[PDB]
């Protein structure tokens, strides 16, 4: 009943200076469904996100898929903010290339 | 889709074996057939559930069902059919009509009729009297055969009722009748102008 | 060549925020293929994958009605199971079904599933025959007493082994150019070092389906390794790795080994500067 | 296609 | 209880509002309601679920219906033709294995004027003499005449107990003359017990006749007394001669 969420920051090809890509962040695992989700643009808000379907593993916890178009650079950090009522204060896992 | 019962109406006599005959066409596969029993009170009974995954061949008591996915037919046998057995007996099928519904459809219906076996028939024709203290007349033909048919009056003034149907739970008793009667001139010799026949009482 | 369906529902209650939410997927294989939400001004079924958008307006209309009652049957399934436990209005709530029938390589069911769950704890579930119940509670005696009386898993055997192993197979064959063919993942091993003594060594392996997939790292004795698992592309493919910290020096030792349908011999891996 | 009707709990 | 359903018989004029009720079984939690004309089977009207509409079939909206959460549901209808006269079944099932139990029924008759309906004049026979050295039994012949509209339920009661042995009715009733679309109707029922029994003196026999007409709520104006649902028998009792 009490789940805490797993967090693996990502990305769907990758990631090269320059190109286009999808930077994800994918919470798995996380009781109950409630959930806020934010990517940050090295401190700032990226407007116009989107979530994928709310689904559960065979344990009966869910998992959610966050997404957005992203042009890796070499001096841009991008992190995702996770809330839960199972933590108390946001928790943030930066973006690794690897 | 549609369901088809072709008997219109069936005739037989008692401790006789009677199948009744019920079709369907389905081209989706999941679906619940059913048998139903309407007795002239006007409700249908529940009697049976068949499903897509069931059997071939499944019997209880008098009844005998014949499921098969081949001819897609449901086709249903009454064992000695007895004179309670005398009903409509209708098959739906619970299809998917739309959507998060399971619709019935009913047949066309099939009127089942069990005459008795008259093994020693005695065909007579009474004269009835008013109780009443009054004088009011009316004839009956009664003990005859269950292969005797007459419905004609053939007047205007003169009322002739066809064959009865007996009682569903008429255990003691059950004998075919007919009642003509009138209220003019000219009577109980000429009543029966309609396929009157050799062993025929008349007082 | 393979199949699976599955469907997840799932009822959430929002006391004061308004009425129950209901959210329904569909998934063949790994591939979720059936979208949708009671939230939504327009709640109709919405589809995630090529091949089903061949299917009629009949087909749509037919999965969104259903549905479309499924909101009020699972409401009314909220509001019991609240006076089963007699908890408060005020307390929110959760209920999470999956169901589906499987196919064999034969072409005709080898399991068919149903189970149901209330706030994250298991409440019912359909037994291996498809005939009987096994209650978790005291509670779910109460559901489970009325649902032998009412034939409701007369109904599943009927549905598991009739319409969803006839659709789970129109469905093979409407998509068999990537239901039916498995694509082997894309391997390569990179290097990153943490310390004079140590290094990390990270087996990749991207773009797979389906979802199973096994790697291990070795040393020519024995296997011994930080598996992070499985995660989605979120193009129908997954993404999985796993890494293992190695003595900087030796480094060449280790072998990466990669267990998938796709592949037609396990391959070995090891990091090549 | 999903399951055509549904008991409730 | 778990299948009920009010009333059992009803006459309406053509263009009028009416409210058939049912009553589901303890277990049950849909109501679909069916329309079952004299030849053809009982056809599907909508079937409600947790007082909302599941679905419906071939019928105008005129056709109404609602559920209450005690499990009660109505069949509110608009608009009444001629055509509507016919058998409305009332069914009950809950969402599991689909099986309908039906209810009794409502035989409902919608009449363009009711100007027409008429009480039956009942009137018993007793049995011949001759009958009783041929047969060795004993025929009562009941006739009930001159009545409007067609169903009537004829029993036998005999000794205080309605019997059921020895009874048979004609199918249908018979038109007096067959030229008028409004002639009258008659009926006729026998009954067949051992002589021995008819020539008790202290045995009885009653021709009970059941009429379905015209309820309080309804109107009249006409000369002759309200032909409302009444039972109309005829006795009579043992003879030795
Ligand atoms: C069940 O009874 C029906 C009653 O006619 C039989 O109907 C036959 O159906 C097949 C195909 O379904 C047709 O080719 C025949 O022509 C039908 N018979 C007639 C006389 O037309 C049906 O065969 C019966 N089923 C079984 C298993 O006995
Ligand atoms: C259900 O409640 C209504 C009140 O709205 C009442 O009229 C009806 O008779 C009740 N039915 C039963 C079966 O108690
Ligand atoms: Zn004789
Ligand atoms: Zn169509
Ligand atoms: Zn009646």
């Amino acid at each position: 009943i009490q789940r805490t969420p797993k967090i693996q920051v990502y990305s769907r090809h990758p990631a090269e200076n320059g190109k286009s890509n999808f930077l994800n962040c994918y919470v798995s695992g996380f009781h109950p469904s409630d959930i806020e989700v934010d990517l940050l643009k090295n401190g700032e808000r990226i407007e116009k996100v989107e979530h994928s379907d709310l689904s559960f593993s065979k344990d009966w916890s869910f998992y959610l898929l966050y997404y957005t178009e992203f042009t890796p650079t070499e001096k841009d950090e991008y992190a995702c903010r996770v809330n839960h009522v199972t933590l108390s204060q946001p928790k943030i896992v930066k973006w690794d290339r690897d | 889709q549609k369901v088809t019962q072709a008997q219109t109406e069936i005739s037989v006599v008692e401790k006789e074996d009677v199948t009744l005959d019920c079709v369907y066409e389905t081209r989706d596969t999941t679906y619940y057939l059913f048998w139903y029993k309407q007795p002239p009170s006007g409700e249908l009974v529940f009697l049976i559930r068949r499903n897509s995954f069931d059997e071939q061949n499944e019997i209880s008591g008098r009844y005998s069902w014949n499921f098969q996915k081949s001819t897609s037919s449901f086709n249903f046998t009454i064992t000695a059919s007895q004179v309670v057995d005398s009903a409509v007996y209708f098959c739906a099928l619970s299809h998917n009509s739309g959507g998060s519904n399971y619709k019935l459809t009913f047949g066309k219906g099939t009127l089942l009729t069990v005459n008795p076996n008259i093994q020693n028939p005695d065909p007579a024709v009474y004269q009835l009297r008013d109780s009443k203290s009054s004088d009011k007349s009316v004839c009956l033909f009664t003990d005859f055969d269950s292969q005797t048919n007459v419905s004609q009056s053939k007047d205007s003034d003169v009322y002739i009722t066809d064959k009865t149907v007996l009682d569903m739970r008429s255990m003691d008793f059950k004998s075919n009748s007919a009642v003509a009667w009138s209220n003019k001139s000219d009577a109980c010799a000429n009543a029966f102008n309609n396929s009157i026949i050799e062993d025929t009482f008349f007082p | 060549g393979s199949h699976s369906m599955r469907y997840f529902y799932t009822a959430m209650s929002r006391p004061g925020r308004g009425e129950p939410r209901f959210i329904a997927v569909g998934y063949v294989d790994d591939t979720q293929f059936v979208r949708f939400d009671s939230d939504a001004a327009s709640p109709r079924t919405e589809p995630r994958a090529p091949w089903i958008e061949q299917e009629g307006p009949e087909y749509w209309d037919r999965n969104t009605q259903i549905f479309k009652t499924n909101t009020q049957t699972y409401r009314e399934s909220l509001r019991n199971l609240r006076g089963y436990y007699n908890q408060s209005e005020a307390g929110s709530h959760i209920i999470q079904r999956m169901y589906g029938c499987d196919l064999g390589p034969d072409g005709r069911l080898l399991r068919g599933h149903d189970q149901s769950a209330y706030d994250g704890k298991d409440y019912i579930a359909l037994n291996e025959d498809l005939s009987s119940w096994t209650a978790a509670d005291t509670a779910a005696q109460i559901t489970q007493r009325k649902w032998e009386a009412a034939r409701v898993a007369e109904q599943l055997r009927a549905y598991l082994e009739g319409l969803c192993v006839e659709w789970l197979r129109r469905y093979l064959e409407n998509g068999k150019e990537t239901l039916q063919r498995a694509d082997p993942p894309k391997t390569h091993v990179t290097h990153h070092p943490v310390s004079d003594h140590e290094a990390t060594l990270r087996c990749w392996a991207l773009g797979f389906y389906p979802a199973e997939i096994t790697l291990t790292w070795q040393r020519d004795g024995e296997d011994q390794t930080e598996l992070v698992e499985t995660r989605p592309a979120g193009d129908r493919t997954f993404q999985k790795w796993a890494a293992v910290v190695v003595p900087s020096g030796e480094e060449q030792r280790y072998t990466c080994h990669v267990q998938h349908e796709g592949l037609p011999k396990p391959l070995t891996l090891r990091w090549e500067p | 296609i999903p399951l055509t009707e549904e008991a409730e709990l | 209880a778990g299948v009920t359903q009010s009333p059992t018989h009803l006459i309406k004029t053509r263009g009028q509002q009416v409210t058939l009720r049912c009553s589901s079984q303890s277990g049950h939690n849909t109501v679909s309601w069916y329309q079952q004309a004299l030849g053809q089977g009982p056809q599907f009207i909508f079937q409600y679920y947790r007082e909302e509409e599941n679905g419906r079939g071939n019928f105008p909206p005129r056709f109404s219906g609602l559920q209450f959460p005690n499990y009660s549901s109505e069949l509110n209808v608009n608009a009444l033709e001629l055509d509507d006269s016919a058998l409305y079944l009332c069914a009950s099932s809950f969402r599991g294995g689909k099986t309908q139990y039906f209810g009794p029924g409502t035989r409902l008759l919608v009449l363009e004027d009711l100007k027409n309906v008429f009480p039956p004049e009942v009137a018993v026979f007793e049995p011949s003499e001759a009958e009783i050295s041929h047969t060795q039994k004993a025929t009562l012949v009941c006739l009930a005449t001159g009545f409007y509209p067609d169903h009537v339920e004829l029993s036998w009661w005999v000794n205080g107990k309605e019997v059921h042995s020895g009874v048979c009715t004609d199918p249908q009733p018979l038109k007096e003359q067959p030229a008028l679309n409004d002639s009258r109707y008659a009926l006729s029922s026998r009954l067949r017990v051992s002589a021995t029994f008819w020539q008790n003196p202290r045995n009885h026999f009653r021709c009970q006749v059941q009429f379905y007409g015209l309820s309080e709520n309804d109107e009249w104006t006409q000369d002759r007394a309200k032909p409302v649902t009444q039972i109309v028998s005829a006795e009579a009792w043992g003879r030795a001669d």
